[PDB]
RNA sequence: UCCAUUGCGACAACGAGCGAGACCCCGGCCGCGGGCGCCGCGGGACGGCCCGCGCGAGCGGGAGGACGGCGGGGCGAUAGCAGGUCUGUGAUGCCCUCAGACGCCCUGGGCCGCACGCGCGCUACACUGGCGGGGCCAGCCGGCGCCCGCGAGGACGCGCGGAGCCCCCGCCGUGGCCGGGACCGCGGGCUGGAACGCCCCCGCGCACCAGGAAUGUCUUGUAGGCGCCCGCCCCCACCGCG
């Protein structure tokens, strides 16, 4: 019937997170589903030496991981148990992309 | 304050505890020459004794001068708090009292003496001129 | 004697190893017009005015 | 190396410390010091005197330095 | 605190709603990391920055240069208008040059004609012309050879 | 209102009619304290207390219904700690005042409770603006 | 003109020349902000700097020590400071005297290895002008120093002097001893 | 000619390739869309216009424009070094050790010990300043209320929130003084099984008056000054990344 339900999606790459929301849309475009936000990206950080040892010129790696994640809580209860397994399998199955579903 | 020819009264040099201080400068940080008074135990002392802080030490009069004297040697009786007594605590006396000029050479000597006895390690590096404290010695402070 | 103000013309570039002197082609701009050669240190440019000391000096 | 004393003893605070300066039109805590050849302290208060007596008046007060003006010349 | 690109800032939410729609005219301006909002309506004439009087901001000496928009001109337009600027971002002087450049834009975009408009603007560009375009300089990072942007950590050759 | 009037004359007036009228009364401790870690000497004036007073009660005002906690007060106090042959860190004032004022306030019915903290009940909005317009003039 | 901009509120700046043509040009004593602040990136250009407003050149020397670096506030209110003094002393318009200290300083003959034997060669009149004011910062900045009298009494006294042409001066002094020893080498 | 084997134009050479560029991240202007939280997709700047030159590529000046001529970073050719690393690893050849063990574990101590030489740094030698009261604005990002305690800290309960420099008012007044805070003596607390570790309070108040021969770094939001978070971390940052 209807649960205040609420849509996550999380992941590293702009490309794919930003394509299946637009199936995601495609699939709500007539149960209301609406705009995602959009949250502030989590530029995780870490640095470390490039020598084993420590040798030569102090030089530094900079690697960070990105953590891209929108939010269609915009179903809500708009849309019934029944279909919600019907919106999470008309979705494309991308590889990794996680996604989790709560009221 | 608010004084431009000086006191009929004015004594151009104070004494005090074998000390003596030079009356131009103002009242509060020339009392600090006595060793064992700062400023904190001072502005809070003549405060006490109802004194101008502001004024200069030449101002000043006996009746001022001898009150002052007296919260400076049984302070407790007077209100000031036990945690602000150089001499939080003692050895012997178990209590917590505030010792001046006279009897505070009396203070690292026989503690040192104390230490001395009881072979402790704190003493040993006393006697041959170490640190004390934490303290690497390998590059600091060369002589 | 008097020091007389100069008025420069044409310039003829760094004439010197690590910069800083710059030749120039002078005149006098008080009705004599004298075209002279003379040098100069730190930036300069052409409409420039420049106090000369000596009348009479050459170098090249 | 030099000394100077914090308050006048007595005259020097009429005689002359409330006089020099009237033969003067501008003036500073500072110059005073120097010309006087006494501490800064005593001509903050002297001029303050001289302001409230009127003659001496102000044209940029500020916390470190407050310029005088000798009105009544 | 506030980082000048809030949502809340941009459309003003702070002020209630029946005062809000009142303000037509809508004015940016920015210096670095300072992000100033101003909102105009005709009226008798007023100013205000963050809930202050304009006279009464507090660098003090720079007050001619908060005002300098104004004593450019003639009074006689911004007596007809009245602005609520809402101000945020880093250091004092970022934002006072910030405002100063809103009032500019604000009071440019209010003329509502074009060629007196384009006359204003040769009159105020002629005098500094980062009174209507930004200044886009802006800090640089910090490599790990050094402890500064160009400077470096000293070296011994010996 | 307060916001058209600079604070330097506000607080100094209103400590003195503060005073006058007998609202806040120093404690003992006001004798021997420093006011925050980070000072090193005690204040030089004679009514500090009523100073800090009024600015907070300002401080309150300009909140509104915001509600500020009393360590929220004493960050707003923070000085720096100087003279350790090392770099200057800042710290926090003291929250023991803060807290015996606030307590005065309250005790007034000048500062209403909330759910964290406090804020300007209506009738110290009252009196703070009513000193404000009696002293624009 | 529709505006007139008087510095501080206090000074026009209307009626305001120098007599030399030697640098009249390389002067900007017309365009000025009410006070001597302004963020203009100045010397972007190579000769960007010659239009840049006198005064502001002034208070941009005064915070040179490192203990001193970036803080201009300080110098906008020392030289307000020493503009009134100088109009108590002299009584006419300082910003009038202030471009006579700067003309007066400032050599018109320089020592150079061209090319050590040292040659006496002219001077541009940027390097004059900046090198006058240069002069005069450090020669108020140095007397200040360990001593009881204020930096602004300072300034004021050195401009002054200058503007007199009087050796007294350091900046004088210093410009006198460069002519000549470059004279040594013509 | 170009910062560049980057290009124009020749020649017993003809025709290709790698590196350079292009490329990727970030920021300044504009548009669309969406929006709990400002975050996704695109336009725009190209030596393009004018004037000088030069066959030529390309150099000088002037405009208009958010920005004008390699804006800051990442990637990094061929060949090479007896450069460092067997103490980073279920990466490893050969040696040495293998039942009084160099295996694994437990209790203590040590790596900090100091007549001396120097390498990167931190604090200062003061009035362009020190102390007290007050006003006030940042970003990488971010947790707060009440009550005791001078302070550091402590008992409770819930989800809520940002600074130094600086400006204003006063005191100090050239005195190694209210600059300086090393060293040392009582005391109150925190972490931890365990203080030799770390904080706060009273007291004492070392050298230091701008530093020789020598030497290092730097061109716009740059040097310099001012502070704020992360790393390793039971406690602690004068260090390093930002």
């Amino acid at each position: 019937m209807h649960q205040k339900y609420t849509i996550i999606v999380v992941g590293k790459d702009l490309k794919l997170v930003e394509r299946y929301v637009k199936s995601i849309v495609k699939e709500g475009r007539a149960f209301g589903i609406s705009g995602p936000c959009r949250a502030p990206v989590r530029r995780l950080t870490i640095t470390t030496r490039k020598s084993p040892c420590g040798e030569g010129t102090n030089t530094w790696h900079r690697f960070e991981l990105r953590m891209y994640k929108r939010t269609f809580w915009v179903t809500c209860g708009g849309n019934d148990i029944s279909t919600i397994l019907s919106k999470t399998v008309v979705i494309p199955g991308i590889q990794v992309t996680v996604e989790v579903e709560e009221p | 304050m608010t004084t431009i020819v000086q006191p009929n009264d004015y004594r151009d040099l104070l004494r005090m505890f074998n000390t003596n201080i030079q009356g131009k400068v103002v009242l509060e940080c020339a009392l600090v020459g006595i060793k064992g008074i700062g400023r904190r135990f001072a502005n809070v002392a003549l405060k006490k004794a109802n004194i101008d802080v502001h004024k200069r030490a030449g101002e000043l009069t006996a009746a001022e001068e001898d009150a002052l004297m007296k919260v400076l040697e049984d302070p407790l009786s007077h209100g000031i708090p036990a945690w602000m007594l150089n001499r939080n605590n003692d050895f012997e006396s178990g209590k917590d009292m505030h010792i001046l000029v006279n009897t505070i050479a009396s203070t690292h000597r026989a503690d040192l003496e104390r230490l001395r006895k009881t072979r402790c390690e704190r003493g040993v590096r006393h006697h041959h001129n170490l640190k004390v404290r934490g303290q690497h010695t390998k590059s600091t402070g060369r002589r | 004697p008097e020091p007389i103000n100069a008025r420069v013309i044409e310039v003829l570039g760094r004439t010197s190893s690590r910069g800083g002197i710059t030749q120039v082609k002078v005149e006098f701009m008080t009705g004599e017009k004298r075209q002279i050669i003379r040098n100069v240190i730190g930036p300069v440019r052409k409409d420039d005015i420049l106090v000369l000391m000596e009348s009479e000096r050459e170098a090249r | 190396k030099v000394d100077y004393p914090t308050l006048f003893a007595d005259e020097a605070a009429m005689n002359e410390a409330l006089k020099f300066i009237k033969n003067s039109k501008c003036i500073t805590h500072t110059q005073i010091c120097e010309r006087l050849r006494v501490s800064v302290a005593l001509a903050k208060r002297v001029m303050r005197q001289l302001v409230k007596s009127g003659d001496f008046a102000i044209v940029s007060k500020s916390s470190r330095m407050t310029i005088f003006k000798n009105m009544t010349k | 605190m506030a980082k000048g690109n809030r949502r809340d800032l941009l459309e003003r939410n702070d002020i209630e709603v029946r005062e809000r729609d009142k303000y037509t005219v809508h004015t940016l301006g920015k210096k670095k990391n300072s992000v100033a909002v101003a909102f105009v309506k005709a009226g008798k004439g007023d100013i205000l920055v963050n809930n202050v009087p304009l006279a009464l901001v507090r660098p003090e000496i720079l007050r001619t240069k908060v005002s300098e928009p104004i004593m450019i001109l003639g009074e006689s337009l911004f007596k007809g208008l009245d602005m609520n600027i809402k101000v945020a971002g880093g250091g004092h002087v970022s934002q006072i040059y910030a405002v100063r450049q809103a009032i500019s834009r604000g009071v440019l975009a209010s003329v509502k004609d074009e060629a007196a408009r384009s006359e204003l603007r040769a009159k105020l560009v002629s005098y500094d012309r980062q009174l209507v375009v930004s200044d886009p300089r802006r800090c640089e990072a910090k490599k790990f050879g050094g402890r500064g942007a160009r400077a470096r950590r000293q070296k011994s050759y010996r | 209102s307060v916001t058209r009037v600079p604070a330097d004359v506000f607080i100094n007036s209103f400590a003195a009619h503060l005073k006058n009228r007998g609202i806040i009364k120093c404690p003992a401790f006001t004798d021997y304290v420093k006011t925050g870690v980070s000072r090193q000497y005690a204040p030089r004036d004679a009514d500090w207390f009523y100073i800090k007073a009024a600015s907070v009660i300002r401080h309150f005002y300009i909140s509104g219904s915001h509600s500020i906690g009393v360590a929220g007060l004493a960050r707003k106090y923070s000085s720096l700690q100087k003279g350790k042959t090392t770099p200057h860190h800042t710290k926090r004032a003291s929250c023991k005042v803060i807290r015996s004022i606030v307590s005065q306030f309250l005790g007034q019915k000048l500062l209403i409770a909330g759910e964290r903290g406090r804020h300007i009940s209506p009738n110290g909005r009252k009196m703070v603006e009513d000193f404000a317009e009696g002293l624009q003039k | 003109m529709s505006l007139e901009v008087a510095l501080f509120n206090k000074w026009p700046l209307t009626d305001v020349k120098c007599q030399d043509e030697s640098l009249e040009a390389y002067i900007s004593i017309d365009n000025h902000s009410f006070v001597p602040h302004s963020a203009g990136r100045w010397s972007a250009k190579r000769f960007r700097k010659a239009k840049c407003p006198v005064v502001e050149r002034l208070t941009n020397s005064l915070m040179m020590h490192g203990r001193n670096s970036g803080k201009k506030l300080m110098a906008m209110k020392t030289v307000g400071e020493a503009f009134e003094l100088i109009n108590l002393y002299t009584g006419k318009n300082p910003v009038q005297v202030l471009v006579d200290a700067v003309a007066n300083s400032g050599p018109r003959e320089d020592s150079c290895r061209i090319g050590v034997r040292r040659q006496s060669v002219d001077v541009s009149p940027l390097r004059r002008v900046n090198i006058g004011i240069y002069n005069i910062a450090t020669g108020a900045r140095k007397a200040a120093f360990r001593k009881v009298r204020p930096f602004a009494e300072c300034l004021a006294e050195e401009i002054m002097n200058a503007a007199a042409g009087a050796d007294k001066s350091y900046a004088i002094s210093q410009r006198n001893s460069v002519e000549r020893i470059a004279v040594s080498n013509r």
